[PDB]
């Protein structure tokens, strides 16, 4: 009797403080948001935003293939998909990734965030003419600036057509099959970890808020 | 054992017209998609164009958009592919790429890898 | 918060209405 | 390319006696099974 | 190349050998019938998605990996968390239990095999050796002994251990794709490797190269298991079937599907004597196929979550299938 | 109120009348002997005569005009128009509620009884309603997260205020629904049952409005928060909820028990001791219209842009937050007839505010709807 309640208490004194270990534990696990970088196709970054813990993990010791491991992020709060429009033809792998992310079946519940990279760079692509954005899509020869959306000051018309014509094709590619919470979050940007962490907390606070009111039927 | 026979192919003049065909053996054919990948020598690995299972949503790649068209019978269990006003940037080895996510409509099947799912592939040239 | 207002005057009116009875029986006898 | 060629040389093994093997197998170590039978709670650690 | 001869002749014996198949054999054998499965315990206490677990030895304490940073041990009698055990990295795709029981290793997409040691000298656990090597991730790590471990990991590669120095004592290679699923033989001689190739390959730990070549899947292979006699192992891929191949035979023996399941298999394994095969969906359950008739003659529907792993006691009297909703259940 | 004061009055002045005939001499000396009827304070009158009786103001239907003398006739003996009881109580009757104020006799009557009926219909569908919300809900797998931890809460308090309106209404009724007739008082057995009705059903309306409040609060630090909460606040939001409450009720209970003790709790003479219990319900009502405004300003922002279309959502959204939030009081509050129609209107709406938020919130979101599937096709 006593001879193995002595050993049952013990484990229930261990349980005990596991389980308020854990509870500790869990306060700050949900209280920070997982993120995933990843680009065309170190290891874990911690940064802080208005006194929010960020971890963006950075695969890329991986293989090239991503059909396996890619599930395991589906938990994650956003997933951060970088593209260098500058292109060989790295910009139509990327787009295709980009949709088989979003019409993932376990990913389909996953928002992403878009940094259209090498802006700059794409200024001269379009002239030296060793990869013609026109040549490789030839519809945006036809197309022009969608809307009156006001562009960046200083620049040409015609990268910001053709930073436009990219990001309404991401975003067609995205609308095209919508079932689920994923939201495609756009952006322009030049060079990472300089006022991009804003965007990036921005977007995740919407993502956020969005989850909320899906739980209660709102939205 | 998944097998993707390829032929067709060979040396054709610059905008003429050629016809590829991939025999797939070991698999339900009608249950997934089908893609074509194009290598052009000194250069990585580019999807051309996907088709649906019966083909609903057949997609091509902006360079070969007009010109290339894609088809498939399920009861021959075939893959064709119409190449049509060619050049010769267009000049790659193509292979024909099962991607592996049967009723679904998500696949990456473009990695230069040892990919186990895209067949040996035939060489296309353009001469003068 | 007019449920409460509402059960005060349904009280009320029950109590005038009893008034009524015991008057009603008191002259009766 | 080695693994091809080694493996071609093992012995062939007639898969009607392999299955028929198998499935004595199964049947002989049945009794040990406490999943198929249904087992009374009074020997059952998990009720 | 010469090798179409080679494998057209290899084609011919399987053909040769593929007559009176346990199929057709197993039509006097009677139905097993209807299982009841009742989900005995709730082993909750995870944050996140549970994604590996295994059995000990003792069939008593199993442990459960999880996507938090989070490897637990739970006593399945009382239902006690009886360590808890903080992970480096969070992503954790592996988690097995030795034999002695000493020691727990865990396996994640930081390329990294760690050996945790539970009850040393002192109370607190720690790490005893980390084993580093391996490019891509690590997908299931087992035990041999105390003494050496083989893992299978995201490059293609398997590698078998000594854990004392942490060196690649051997280096299984040959797949292609991503080797996702790992099982060890009874003798602890052989083992099955599957990989993102619907094929299956048989190694040997004393020689190092493939022994033997197993193709009847049409996509990546997700799971696999030994049976217990050891002359046979099954195969669940994401082909939404279940495979029984033979080392013997060298060939197919029979196909585990159904017409209305359009869900890859996640996770596999047999019972004591072999004559289930419990096998988990990704349609948020796990179906016990009669492994000799090929008929379901069972569900577990615990799970609103696809069940990640699923692994059954050495002395067979319970099953404890994990999920993704961080809840963890037991079946008798 | 009415009973206790015609009571009152009728003790004290049938002791005066009583008094008064011992002061009289004998009114059987050939006169009219007065009759201890309980009720006529006809002094001796000459035999046979009919004597100008004054209706005395004892009476509280006589509070406008409480003057009214009549020709009383006796018999020789004192022999009115009596008989048993009383055949017209000598000749005398006509003091009693004028025909001018019979409208709201017997008229009023049904529609009052047209809106209890109604109304407990209304709360029992409500409660039958929420027992079915616990039983799918609280003893199944949803029962550890604060969301809906907190709605299967605010269920059961809804579930208590409707008992204790149910329960109360048949307490009420059976106080005046056994006239004795010939009737000694009410039994005092009864009276510390509806007292303690009275005080439990206020304590279920405050406790109602209170976790209304703390669902627009817990809603609004919800959607305010940039992360999932790292901390629960689940046993503030808990005791926030419940004592609150208790802070007032015991207090109003307590007030009225020492200072306007009455037959029983439910009537309401003095707005003092009323405004106490009634603030608290304002002050949540305006808080929670406040968050709604506030969620609603939320939300057109999120539908204005990055989605594809969105007025329909907006408005669906809005007609499934206010039962949730209980919002719509302030409305009523702003706002043919001004009695009738919109008592029907506010009573019906709070009786069914619970029907319709359990059929809301627990049957058709699509979390308790692809789980009772799966529950089903596994049974």
């Amino acid at each position: 009797t006593e001879d193995q309640r002595n050993e049952e208490k013990a484990q229930r004194e261990a349980n005990k403080k596991i389980e308020k270990q854990l509870q500790k534990d869990k306060q700050v696990y949900r209280a920070t948001h997982r993120l995933l970088l990843l680009g065309a196709g170190i290891f874990e970054t911690k940064f802080q935003v208005d006194k929010v813990n960020f971890h963006m993990f950075d695969v890329g010791a991986q293989r090239d293939e991503r059909r396996k491991w890619i599930q395991c992020f589906n938990d994650v709060t956003a997933i951060i998909f970088v593209v260098a429009s500058s292109s060989t033809n790295r910009l139509q792998a990327a787009l295709k990734l980009f949709d088989s992310i979003w019409n993932n079946k376990w990913l389909r519940d996953t928002s992403v965030i878009l940094f259209l990279n090498k802006q700059d760079l794409l200024a001269e692509k379009v002239l030296a003419g060793k990869s013609k954005i026109e040549d490789y899509f030839p519809e945006f020869a036809r197309y022009t600036t969608p809307e009156d959306a006001t562009p960046e000051p200083g620049e040409d018309p015609r990268v910001t057509r053709a930073k436009y014509f990219i990001r309404d094709e991401f975003l067609r590619i995205s609308t095209a099959s919508g079932d689920g919470r994923h939201y495609c979050y756009p952006h322009f940007t030049c060079a990472v970890d300089t006022e991009n962490i804003r965007r990036v907390f921005n977007d995740c606070r919407d993502i956020i808020q969005r989850m909320h009111l899906r739980q209660y039927e709102l939205l | 054992q998944v097998q993707l026979q390829e032929s067709g192919g060979g040396l054709v003049q610059p905008g003429g017209s050629l016809r590829l065909s991939c025999a797939a053996s070991g698999f339900t054919f009608s249950n997934y998609k089908m893609n074509w990948v194009r290598q052009a020598p000194g250069k990585g690995l580019e999807w051309v164009s996907d088709i649906s299972q019966s083909g609903a949503s057949i997609s091509y790649t902006g360079s070969v958009k007009g010109r290339f068209t894609i088809s498939r019978d399920n009861a021959k269990n075939t893959l064709y592919l119409q190449m049509n006003s060619l050049k010769p940037e267009d000049t790659a080895v193509y292979y024909c790429a099962r991607c592996p996510a049967p009723f679904t409509r998500d696949c990456f099947d473009v990695t230069s890898t040892t990919y186990a799912y895209r067949g040996q592939g035939t060489q296309v040239t353009v001469s003068s | 918060h007019s449920q409460g207002t509402f059960t005060s005057d349904y009280s009320k009116y029950l109590d005038e209405q009893a008034a009524k009875e015991f008057i009603a029986w008191l002259m009766n006898t | 390319v080695e693994q091809l060629k080694m493996e071609a040389n093992i012995d062939r093994i007639k898969v009607s006696k392999a299955a028929a093997d198998l499935m004595a197998y199964c049947e002989a170590h049945a009794k040990e099974d406490p999943l198929l039978t249904p087992v009374p709670a009074s020997e059952n650690p998990f009720r | 190349q010469e090798a179409e001869q080679l494998k057209n002749q290899i084609r011919d014996a399987r053909k040769a050998c593929a007559d009176a198949t346990l199929s057709q054999i197993t039509n006097n054998i009677d139905p097993v019938g209807r299982i009841q499965m009742r989900t005995r315990r709730t082993l909750r206490g995870h944050l996140a998605k549970i994604y590996a677990m295994h059995w000990g030895t003792d069939s008593r304490l199993l442990v459960s990996a999880s996507q938090d940073g989070k490897l637990i041990i739970w006593d399945s009698y009382t239902t006690n968390k009886v360590h808890a055990i903080p992970l480096r990295s969070s992503w954790v795709m592996t988690c097995a239990y030795a034999p002695s029981g000493n020691y727990v290793a865990c396996g994640g997409l930081d390329n990294i095999c760690s050996i945790y040691n539970l009850k040393t000298r002192e109370g607190n656990v720690r790490v005893s050796r980390e084993l580093a090597g391996h490019t891509g991730y690590l997908s299931c790590c087992r035990f041999l002994d105390d003494n050496q471990i083989v893992t299978s990991s995201g490059d293609t590669t398997c590698a078998l251990w000594d854990i004392e120095t942490g060196q690649q004592t051997t280096t299984f290679t040959g797949h292609t794709g991503d080797v996702m699923s790992l099982s060890l033989a009874p003798d602890t001689r052989l083992f099955v490797s599957g990989a993102c190739d619907a094929s299956a390959k048989l190694w040997d730990v004393r020689e190092g190269m493939c022994r033997q070549t197993f193709t009847g899947h049409e996509s990546d292979i997700n799971a696999i298991c030994f049976f217990p006699n050891g002359n046979a192992f099954a195969t669940g891929s994401d082909d939404a079937t279940c495979r029984l191949f033979d080392l013997r035979a060298d060939q197919e023996l029979m196909t585990y599907s159904h017409d209305n399941i359009i869900c890859g298999i996640t996770s596999v394994s047999f019972s004591k004597s072999g004559r289930l095969l419990l096998a988990g969906y990704d349609d948020f359950n796990c179906n016990v196929w009669d492994a000799l008739k090929a008929d379901r003659a069972g569900v577990l529907a615990g799970h609103d979550n696809r069940v990640s792993c699923l692994g059954v006691t050495d002395d067979g009297m319970a099953v404890a299938t994990g999920s993704w909703d961080s809840f963890l259940k037991i079946w008798n | 109120q009415v009973m206790d004061f015609l009571f009152e009055k009728w003790k004290l002045y049938g002791d005066q009348c009583h008094h008064n005939l011992s002061l009289l001499p004998p009114p059987t000396e050939l006169v009219c002997n007065r009759t201890f009827d309980k009720y006529s304070c006809w002094p001796d009158t000459p035999a046979n005569t009919t004597a100008n009786i004054s209706c005395p103001w004892y009476l509280p239907w006589h509070h406008k005009v409480q003057h009214r003398f009549v020709f009383k006739r006796c018999g020789p003996d004192g022999q009115w128009v009596r008989g048993p009881r009383g055949q017209p109580w000598r000749d005398a009757s006509q003091c009693q509620m004028d025909g001018e104020e019979i409208e709201v006799q017997k008229e009023v009557a049904k529609m009052y009884s047209s809106f209890q009926v109604m109304y407990t219909v209304g709360y029992s569908l409500s409660l039958g309603a929420l027992l079915l919300a616990l039983a799918i809900l609280g003893g199944l797998s949803k029962l550890h997260c604060t969301r809906n931890a907190i709605h299967a809460n605010l269920f059961a308090s809804f579930v208590l205020k409707a008992s204790s309106v149910l329960v109360i209404d048949g307490l009420l009724r059976t106080r005046y629904s056994q006239k004795i007739g010939d009737d000694t008082w009410l039994s005092d057995g009864a009276v510390a049952g509806c007292r303690v009705a009275a005080v439990f059903m206020q304590y279920g309306i405050v406790a109602n409005y209170c976790w209304l409040l703390v669902e627009g609060l817990y809603l609004h630090n919800l959607l305010g928060l940039a992360t999932l909460p790292e901390r629960s606040f689940f046993s503030l939001y808990l005791g926030i909820g419940w004592g609150a409450p208790m802070l007032f009720v015991v207090p109003w209970a307590v007030v009225k028990c020492l200072f306007e003790n009455v037959q029983c709790w439910t009537s309401n003479d003095n707005m003092g001791f009323w405004w106490i219990l009634r603030f608290p319900v304002f002050l949540a009502i305006l808080i929670n219209f406040f968050i709604f405004v506030r969620i609603v300003q939320l939300l057109v922002a999120k539908l204005r842009a990055r989605q594809m279309h969105y007025k329909f959502r907006l408005a669906k959204s809005t007609l499934t937050l206010i039962p949730l939030l209980g919002v719509h009081e302030v409305v009523f509050a702003f706002v043919g007839t001004l009695r009738s129609a919109k008592l029907f209107f506010d009573l019906f709406l709070s009786s069914f505010q619970g029907l319709l938020v359990a059929v809301l919130y627990c049957f058709l979101n699509k979390e308790v709807q692809s789980e009772l599937r799966r529950r089903w096709h596994r049974w």
